[PDB]
Formats: structure tokens, C-alpha cells, sequence
């Protein structure tokens, strides 16, 4: 039992530096793993950058490849995405999703597999 | 029920010994922690998946019992196999799962007690 | 026949003042009424400024009453909403819903009693 | 086919004359590029409402046929009673539709023709 708490967000120009910031409550031993999903207008849902809390593993999409970083605490049981050289594609809205169980890998970025969600968190771009 | 030793023993017979930079301690506190060294040990999980095997192995992501949904069945190998009399399954799984990439860390048990502890204690004595 | 295509929007300033463009094309002789509907995150569309194209009175929500004025051109077929006084909770995305009928004024901010949408232009409150 | 000066007299009885500030003109020129002066008359609509009365009455806000989605029924009176060969229902009804605020301007036909026009041509000569 886990809920999830999205911070940050708002108005960006292009270039510019925003951080995201991800909270999770409750049982928060279980958690596994934490990665921001972006709900573009006229798009689905669709993974970022995954993480593993224990390992601290980070898993990118091609398109977010070099300019998302996506870092936790052990002790604050949060996960913040910082974002750098935004574009016009980026707007969207970001939910850290959150799962109770081990996914593999490849199934990091699998909105499906994760069983816990937060309230979007929106991200715009000048 | 597996003796710890014998357990151990038949691990590092299947070649599971030094695999993914683990002793055999690691995998003996894991299974112990898992299933009490018992391979014929289920237990089942909110979204309907159940653990078979005696390294408790899911069968979500792992094996394919037919009964869970979405089974990705990502060890292809049917969950009556773990859940067999023999470690052979078991053990078959449980090295690609540790092969995915985060290690031993997949298992709960192994973070919770395996993980940064004395495992060598567990196969101390074992004369192996 | 007509389809609503908005304008304007994007990063603004708290207390500051923005401009939302509307457009109507195709058959628009048959354009009764224009409103602003706000989908704010986790919220369900709301009416925020009804208006009338002919008489042209002007009707709006008690949450941006006295801060949001509408007005329309009737050889521009072209409605805009200024805004001012802007807040957090303004921020949503405004859609600029239309109408072929004469809707009654009670359920001029009403969704379902119209019939024409255009698309969700994003409007953001530093 | 109703009558022109006759149903001019017989909406001046009614109580509509100088109802929201608009001379007997405009409501018999509306009512005539409405229907033709025919109180049976109805005409389909893409949502699915049927118009009704001499003044074409839309079902889905003012009457309620019970065959259009959505039905207001403001007027609350069936559609049958405007469909009668009476005109009470359809000025009673227009009288409500005229005061919701936006005036005349609702009914297509006033503001294509009826609107900024010599609407006192259509009742001039009708010696009322």
C-alpha cells in the first residue's frame, strides 16, 4: 500500500533546468521500483526513466537518452527527475508511477506491470 | 524438507556455485528465507500470481501456471517444474532471474536477511 | 458544420494578463453560443464564460467572476478571453465548446448541451 | 392555413402583445418564416429533436415528445399541445422561450428576417 505524490513541475522555456519530485507514503519497504510516465496530449501513456530503489539502476527512453536524470533516497523513500535541454515534445503530463513487486528490466518502463500511480504532475515548455 | 548442507551441495552441483558474484551462502539464506527449504511451498499474492519452488519463484514474470494474468512466463518453464521434488527448476530459474541485471535483489528474502550479512555462516560447517 | 480551433495560452505570470483566441470556420452562420470549458488535472470539465454570439451577454462562473471578460466578433467569427488576477487553480486546460442551437442560459455552461469542441489549448500559472 | 390578421387578433388577445418589449410584427413574421402559419408542421433535427408548434418549439429544451435524448422539458407542456390545432400551447411556450433573457434572437427565423426589419409591415392593415 503505497501512494504516490508528484511535486514540481510547471512553466520551463526550452533549455532550462526543472526538477521533479516523487513521494511515496504508507508501505514503503515494498517498493521496487519508481518511473515517470509522460501522458502527452494525443498520446498514451508511455514510460521516461525507470529505477530500482535498492540497486539504484537507471533506465532511460531513446528520446529522454542523455538529458532526464533520475535519482532516490533510501531514507526519504522519494525519486525527482531532473530535466535539461527540453523541447516542444516534452509538454505532457508526468506520473511517477510505483510497483510492489520485482519487474524485469525491459518490463521497467511497462505502464501494466507497475500496481501504484500518483496524480499527474504537469510539464510545459515555452 | 532439504537439508541445508545437502541443499547447498546439490546447488553447487547444478553450477549455481560463484554465479552473478554470489557464494553459495547467499542462495542457501535466500532459499531458507524463501521456503524453509522446502521446494513444495506456494504461496499466493494480491494480484493472483503465486510463488512455486524453493526459492518461492513468481509465476507472473517467471513461470507459466496458467492461472495468473499477464504471465510473461520469462523462464518458460511450467510452474509444476519448480514446483517438482527436485531443486533442478528451482535453480534453472533463479539464475536467470539473478542474470537480469539487478542481482540477487529480486528476491525479498535475500534483501532482507541475505543481504549484507555473514551468509558464509549459512554453509560454514557443511564440509562442501 | 463548424470546427473550434484555440489560440494563445501558455506561460503567464501570477496576476498577470492573457489573451485566449478562439476561431470558427466552415458553417458558422449557425454559431449560437461560445463558452470556455477548463480540464483541470483530476478535475471534469467545467464551464468557465458562456457567452452569446448575437446579443453578446456575457455569463460566468462564480469562481472567475469579475476577472474573466469574453467578447466576440460577429465578421471575425473570433472570441477571446482576457485574463487577470490569475491563480493556481486557474491552471488547466481551456477548450472553447460551441454550439449550432440555442441552449437555454441555465445550461449555458453546461458540456453536454453543446455540440462542437475544438482543441485543449494549455494554459500555465507561475 | 392560419390566417395572418386573424392570428395576429388572436395573439393580441392572448396577453402576448408588447410581451419583452416586441410588437405584434415580430412574433407574426417569426411565426410565419417559422412554419408557414402551420401549427401541425414539425421538422427533424440532426441531434434528433423535433420542432413543434406554429413556432417550431424545439422538443429537447421546451417540450417533451419522449423520443429526443436529453429532454429539458423547461416548458414542461407535451408536444402534442403545441401540435394542437389551437395556437394557446405554442405562444404559451414562446412566452417562456422569449423571457429565458436572450429575447427573440433564439428562433432562427426572427433573426434572419424578423430582426432590424419594417416587422410592422406583416400586421399593417389588419385593422386590430
Amino acid at each position: 500500500d503505497v501512494q504516490l505524490v508528484e511535486n514540481g513541475g510547471g512553466c520551463v522555456k526550452a533549455g532550462g533546468s526543472l526538477r521533479l519530485s516523487c513521494a511515496a507514503s504508507g508501505s514503503t519497504d515494498s517498493i521496487e521500483y519508481m518511473t515517470w510516465f509522460r501522458q502527452a496530449p494525443g498520446k498514451a501513456r508511455e514510460g521516461v526513466a525507470a529505477l530500482y530503489t535498492h540497486t539504484g539502476n537507471t533506465y532511460y527512453t531513446d528520446s529522454v537518452k542523455g538529458r532526464f536524470t533520475i535519482s532516490q533516497d533510501k531514507a526519504k523513500n522519494m525519486a525527482y527527475l531532473r530535466m535539461d535541454s527540453v523541447k516542444s515534445e516534452d509538454t505532457a503530463i508526468y506520473t511517477c508511477g510505483a510497483t510492489r513487486k520485482a519487474v524485469p528490466v525491459r518490463f521497467a518502463l511497462d505502464q501494466s506491470s507497475y500496481d501504484y500511480w500518483g496524480q499527474g504532475t504537469q510539464v510545459m515548455v515555452s | 524438507v532439504f537439508g541445508r548442507c545437502e541443499l547447498a551441495a546439490a546447488m553447487k552441483r547444478h553450477g549455481l556455485d560463484n554465479y552473478r558474484g554470489y557464494s553459495l551462502g547467499n542462495w542457501v539464506c535466500a532459499a531458507k528465507f524463501e521456503s524453509n527449504f522446502n521446494t513444495q511451498a506456494t504461496n499466493r499474492n494480491t494480484d493472483g500470481s503465486t510463488d512455486y519452488g524453493i526459492l518461492q519463484i513468481n509465476s507472473r514474470w517467471w513461470c507459466n501456471d496458467g492461472r495468473t494474468p499477464g504471465s510473461r512466463n520469462l523462464c518458460n518453464i511450467p510452474c509444476s517444474a519448480l514446483l517438482s521434488s527436485d531443486i533442478t527448476a528451482s535453480v534453472n530459474c533463479a539464475k536467470k532471474i539473478v542474470s537480469d541485471g539487478n542481482g540477487m535483489n529480486a528476491w525479498v528474502a535475500w534483501r532482507n536477511r541475505c543481504k549484507g550479512t555473514d551468509v558464509q555462516a549459512w554453509i560454514r560447517g557443511c564440509r562442501l
